[PDB]
């Protein structure tokens, strides 16, 4: 969650 | 006029079957421990880790003729940092950030099919456009690409929709590479089949 790449 | 000898032979041939593309395909023992190869190599997903990329290669490294192989990298699923290409046994295939990890260093080359650059030690900024007369902003590297090894010239170049987009590196000659590509998005899943070779 939040992140750019979709891990987290 | 600028293929390899022989790559509308090899690309008309009879396909590798299933086996042929496992026993060419990625590595589990040569990849991040952030990836799980999967299908017996036939296409690896990254795990959802934050501020890392990640590499696989392919488990047969190429140092003579003509090699070539299909990599799928569905669009969505390239993130920021998408790079395909080769790299020598020795490059490394984890870093904690996000960034354009094959073609970082000595031991890699690779087509950052976002951006449309081209890296070989190189961090990134200023890097060359391929294929010739293109530019990010103005293409799109569709899901399925061809990359195309030929180690008696000592080229790696790429192929879209059956085209080869002509020699992206040279100056490979005398050296083993391994198909290999670097990724940042969490679950990922990138397909690799291999398509033969001559020589």
């Amino acid at each position: 969650r939040g992140d750019i790449n979709n891990n987290v | 006029l600028s293929c390899p000898e022989g790559l509308e032979e090899l690309l008309s041939a009879p396909p590798p079957d299933l086996g042929a593309q496992r026993r060419h395909g990625w590595n589990p023992k040569d990849c991040s421990e952030n990836i799980e190869v999967k299908e017996g190599g036939l296409y690896f997903e990254r795990r959802p880790v934050a501020q890392s990329t990640d590499g696989a290669r392919g488990k047969r490294g190429y140092s003579r003729g003509l090699h070539a192989w299909e990599i799928s990298w569905p669009l969505e699923q390239r993130g920021t940092h998408a790079v395909v290409g080769v790299a020598t046994a020795l490059a490394p295939l984890q870093t904690d950030h996000y960034a354009a990890l094959l073609g970082s260093n000595s031991e890699s080359w690779g087509w950052d099919i976002g951006r449309g650059k081209l890296y070989h030690q190189s961090k990134g900024p200023g890097a060359p456009q391929y294929p010739a007369g293109t530019q990010g902003e103005q293409l799109e590297v569709p899901e399925r690409l061809l990359v195309v090894l030929d180690m008696e010239e000592g080229t790696l170049g790429y192929a879209i929709g059956g085209t080869y987009l002509g020699p992206a590196f040279r100056g490979l000659k005398g050296r083993t590479l391994y198909p290999a590509v670097s990724a940042v998005w969490g679950q990922c899943q990138v397909r690799i089949r291999y398509l033969g070779e001559r020589g």
